[PDB]
């Protein structure tokens, strides 16, 4: 009955948030979502969406005719120009999406690290990293204690004696 | 006691592309390239004319098919393939340039040019332009000699644009099937038509000769046009084979013209059109038609470009 | 004892845009889109001609307004709206193509074509081209019959380009107000002017007819041009209604032509021009004029695009 | 009288550098700028500037006329081509700036982390993170000691006994 | 005991560019801009014609140089500078549009138009088109009067395209050196040639006049062309100075035409061509020729753009 | 006879991989490459290469003539359009490469950090960072022990007593 974090593992059970906490104590196992980190990621992603939704005010009209074909020379110049421009936008579209996706994925990983680093800094000297994205807490942490970590009210000074004693001895 | 940090994941992953990977699964993605087309012309909010059989250039000269469009007005102008600019066989010179002008004219206002004629006939009509009986272009006058083989007097009619906008002036040169028919209509001798403005000097001559019968006729009436600057004047010197105008045209304002083969819809509201319908989309790109007009997303070759709207999808270790 | 790591911040933050945020404050930012215009033509370093009333095409035919520009030389050529190519009413055929050629010619060198005439007059002049008294285009010769209604002899003059550069050849066709005036000038009968080269075969005919009076004249002289390849020859066969050239033109080298309505400045140094002045900028983009010419930043729709030159600005917790 | 670091806090008093140190000991509070990290950030930013200042040698001439308008058909082809190209550069400009700004901001945060990680590695086992971007030093650190940290000459071996004794006991 | 984490490095570093730095050394880099050119035309897999002295337009009218190309077929068409469309001095009207059409025609199929003539000669020949002796365009017929100065009867020949593809129709107007020579060939009086279709009405007139001697001749035969829609008809009414066609042309399918000055190679396989050879490359860009055609990488101004294929190169502390 | 890691130092001796391990114990000094991290970097770089190798199916034909020059007006429109488009691709090429190189270099540094962070998490409380990219191991680590670290089979529980005793005392 072991639990593991993000270092190689997603949580298909986490369904009310993007990032979250999963703990196990004497009271049992539990999973909660972190609001702040989840919303930050959603805000940045929707920020990209709004940015790509921005319509253009440039209006274009007909320059050739698909009923009565225009003269050959000017017609071929037109087709050559259109196809050239189509190549450009097709390239831009391909590149834009590819570039955005690389960043969307990276900033998502970044938020995960920030959350992990926040929790590490909270626990101070009362816990050790297990290398799977989890912290081994070297003191008794009931549900209320675990909840104190999620809402950033964990006072490490309270458990420092008990923890450092278990880490060393 | 132990607390673990994690992120969500699904078994319903969708593949996208990055700079490095191709087919990397993310939690959630959305499409950027529109392919969903509305096979109608969304005309809600815009005054729309479905010219149908009336060719756009026909609205100026006025064949029977365009009688209801002689002074039309619109925000959106629709050309149909079955449309025709002519009744009596012929074509415009600089036709496409003129079309592009009328597509954004907002319609046309016609004004009498006030030409009067002396020792000739003006009742030139034909079976090709039927209107109850044999007739002619509603805005033009087919001039003849008076009896048959009779001499056509030299003339010189002029018209001044007394308005603050340029006037669209159109006239025609008739090309008879034979010099025999040209003589029968306007009398013997070499005919000449000269058109003079203050930045226009073109000259014209009939080219009688045998041609394939269009609608039973081998004759050709080909139209020419110029824009008359405000306060400027045009002058028509001629001795036959001349299709004179009765009215000039003035552009109403602003519009957009399209070519289409699908029905009009007055309840949907669009701004990007193609021959196959209307593209209504907030997506930045589209893969429907490269020649789409109005305010449209950019056209691209690709049918699909997925934008990641979620993190990388990493399956839970079972 | 405690040591803290930090970064600077200000209360004077400026908002910029990123992929994710819109209006994120940074410490410092700079503009990338130029909007600052110099309402003059910076001509320092470049030999500049302000044609003024002389139309660019006028430098070849030579109306009175262009007498000081018949063999001009420049690095920068400036066209003015009040400019005119003509004295006697008329226009060039392929005018814009010819303009584009002369705008980068570096000026023109004129050479006598050496035409001589026998049984005619060459002193055709008019009130429209006044120069002390009635005159004509300085580079052309208005040919007549000899007395009035007299017969104009058929002729055939030729000229060879003995230079390593193409020669600009210009001639004119006169369109009289009436066949009466055409007869008065060149005698009766149908006039024909044919121009022959080794890759050019155009033919020309006068189109006498009544036209609006420009400067009191209803007559029209319209100019035509071709480039004569080195060692090649042009040949002019005609019997009247022909405006013969006296001199040919040779392009001096390289230049740039602009259209403007603002004064010249010889102390400022620029390289990007528009009708409203000079854009001097190291910025990559500009929002001043899309038709700007020379070496310019790219034109964009946006008036401003701020580039962050500092970190994100996070206010200190008070 | 508490001081805090970068984890949620800029310093409007830091006016001679981008990044810096703020300490408090018995001698009092002090603030100094770090040169190396500040210059690195400035070099990269000016590097972008020089990159966007690079002018073009492509010269363009007139193809239409604003005094005497060219023929309609070729004129509309020209306007259609120009407007199409204007759309492209307007897009490129918008994207370029947006992309650069995202990177400028990110690399600035990166430098901050690098500096923080450097200092953490200097102090070894003689200090603990407080979670605000500050290090709680578990020994006496006078102005000279603090200065030794800024110029990377802090020998942790010198204070290791005194520090670990205060951390544990 | 100690374990250290590290990355590799070299003393053979190559400089690349980033957003921030210019000349940052990386371990390994590759080129993205192609500059390596193959000075041949890689024609393996494609049926190739090297027209050589035969001008592309010559394949339709048929001067002696193009006799082996009258009904050619190819996937790749190569034009050479020494190529010529004519034997008797002259040129095509809308020549480039016609070239662009034939470059992707896949070749031409010729069909007899079946014209027969009564009271005239059809054996018009010249020294300029030598083929054993004096001859003419293989696909055309130079029509004359019958004896000399004799009257040329008015005629009217027609041809219908009974095929599912458009027919390329070509005819010529002869411009004699003098009205004396025009009279000697086709008799006195003003000659007229009119060409009629169901969307084409052009008229033509000879322009006799003195011109420079090309290959010893001052006469000019200039060709005109139209595309004949399926089931449609063309009609030729004329009384002299007319170069009649004997056969019509039909496009075979699809091809690509290029202009080049380098040899053909049938063992190498290419898809991007320029006048100097073939660009075979998987690189996204090229700096060889902007006018390169086929399926090519994008052209760029830069000769080199290094893409980092390795990490930053940091030298080991010695 | 001291060894150092990546914090300011490349290894010209590491010739069978991009990233690797360098250790010194009683048995002596040694250097080995890490496969997983090296391959990951190579996969992403070649991923970019394949992405830029993707050819186009747009075929272009002649619109002008270099033997018999076309008419001036339409000719200048063509040259103006081509040069305009050439400016666009030249910009795109310049930007694409510059953008890719910045990312290639950054992701390479990222892999290095990930490897370093992995090893740190393995050693738990049995080692300390020296600040040069190396870990000072506070217990006896023979070649087999060092090998156990490289293949991620190092059990910190085995050496925890011996290590924490040497770190504190
Ligand atoms: C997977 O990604 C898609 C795309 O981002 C998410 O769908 C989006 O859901 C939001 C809210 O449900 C939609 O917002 C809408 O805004 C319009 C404004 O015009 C408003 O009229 C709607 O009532 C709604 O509030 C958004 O349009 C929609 N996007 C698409 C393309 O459908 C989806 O939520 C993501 N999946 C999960 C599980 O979140
Ligand atoms: C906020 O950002 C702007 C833009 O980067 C900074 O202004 C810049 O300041 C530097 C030095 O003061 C200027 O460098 C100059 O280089 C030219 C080379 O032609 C030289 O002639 C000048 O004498 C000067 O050395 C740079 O031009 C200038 N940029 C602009 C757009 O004005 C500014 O320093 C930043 N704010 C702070 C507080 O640093
Ligand atoms: C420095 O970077 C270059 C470019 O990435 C590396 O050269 C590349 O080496 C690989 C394998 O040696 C080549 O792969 C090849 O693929 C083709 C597929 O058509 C195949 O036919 C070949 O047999 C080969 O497997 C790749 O083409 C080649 N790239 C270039 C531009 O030559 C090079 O390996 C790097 N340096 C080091 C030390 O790795
Ligand atoms: C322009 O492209 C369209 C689409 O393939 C084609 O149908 C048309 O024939 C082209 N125009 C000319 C003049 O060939
Ligand atoms: C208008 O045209 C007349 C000739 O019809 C001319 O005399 C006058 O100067 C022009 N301008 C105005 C403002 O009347
Ligand atoms: C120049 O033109 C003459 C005819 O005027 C011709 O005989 C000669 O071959 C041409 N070329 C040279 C180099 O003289
Ligand atoms: C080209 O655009 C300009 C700017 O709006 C406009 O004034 C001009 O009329 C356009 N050209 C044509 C031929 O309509
Ligand atoms: C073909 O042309 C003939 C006249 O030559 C015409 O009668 C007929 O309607 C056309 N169409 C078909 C399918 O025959
Ligand atoms: C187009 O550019 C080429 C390359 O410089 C030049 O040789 C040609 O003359 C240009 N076209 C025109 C019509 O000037």
């Amino acid at each position: 009955g072991a639990i593991a974090g993000f270092i190689e593992n997603g949580w298909e059970g986490l369904i009310d948030g993007w990032y979250g906490f999963r703990h196990q104590n004497a009271q049992g196992e539990g999973t909660a979502a972190d609001y702040k980190s989840t919303q930050s990621a959603i805000d940045q992603i929707t920020g990209k969406l709004n940015r790509l939704i921005e319509k253009t005010n440039q209006q274009f009209e007909l320059i050739d005719n698909e009923f009565n074909e225009v003269e050959k020379q000017i017609g071929n110049v037109i087709n050559w120009t259109r196809d050239s421009i189509t190549e450009v936008w097709s390239y831009n579209a391909e590149l834009l999406v590819a570039m955005e996706n690389q960043h969307t994925i990276d900033l998502a990983d970044s938020e995960m690290d920030k959350l992990y680093e926040r929790v590490k800094r909270q626990l101070r000297e009362n816990a050790e990293e297990d290398g799977t994205g989890c912290f081994e807490i070297f003191h008794k942490c009931d549900d209320d204690c675990m909840a104190s970590i999620r809402n950033n009210t964990y006072d490490h000074s309270k458990y420092r004696e008990e923890a450092m004693q278990n880490r060393i001895q | 006691d132990k607390i673990c940090l994690g992120h969500h994941a699904v078994s319903n992953g969708t593949k996208v592309n990055t700079l490095t990977e191709r087919g990397v699964e993310v939690v959630n993605a959305t499409e950027t390239v529109e392919r969903t087309n509305i096979p109608r012309i969304c005309s809600k909010g815009k005054r729309t004319v479905d010219l149908g059989q009336c060719g756009l250039l026909g609205t100026i000269t006025g064949p029977p098919q365009c009688d209801q469009f002689l002074e039309f007005s619109a925000d959106l102008i629709i050309e149909r393939r079955e449309g025709s600019d002519v009744c009596y066989p012929g074509k415009f010179v600089n036709e496409e340039a003129l079309r592009q002008i009328l597509r954004e004219s907002g319609g046309i206002d016609k004004e009498a040019m006030g030409f009067t004629y002396s020792g000739i006939r003006t009742n030139g009509a034909t079976s090709a332009c039927r209107r109850s009986g044999s007739s002619f272009y509603a805005e033009m006058k087919w001039l003849l000699s008076n009896t048959d083989n009779a001499a056509f007097p030299q003339m010189t009619k002029s018209y001044k644009n007394t308005r603050k906008s340029p006037a669209l002036i159109v006239w025609g040169i008739h090309h008879s099937v034979s010099t025999a028919e040209q003589t029968k209509l306007y009398g013997s001798g070499n005919k000449l038509v000269t058109v003079g403005s203050s930045n226009y000097q073109q000259s014209f001559v009939p080219s009688p000769g045998a041609r394939p019968q269009v609608n039973g006729l081998s004759g050709r009436i080909d139209f020419h046009w110029l824009m008359l600057n405000p306060n400027d004047t045009v002058t028509f010197s001629f001795n036959g084979a001349f299709i004179a105008p009765d009215r000039a045209s003035f552009l109403r304002g602003k519009s957009m013209g399209i070519q289409s083969g699908v029905q009009v819809d007055a309840n949907c509201e669009g701004d990007c059109y193609h021959s196959g319908g209307t593209i209504i989309s907030n997506l930045p790109f589209q893969n429907i038609d490269s020649r789409a007009v109005g305010k449209c997303p950019r056209y691209v070759k690709q049918r699909s470009l997925l934008l990641a709207t979620g993190m990388k999808n990493v399956p839970e270790i079972p």
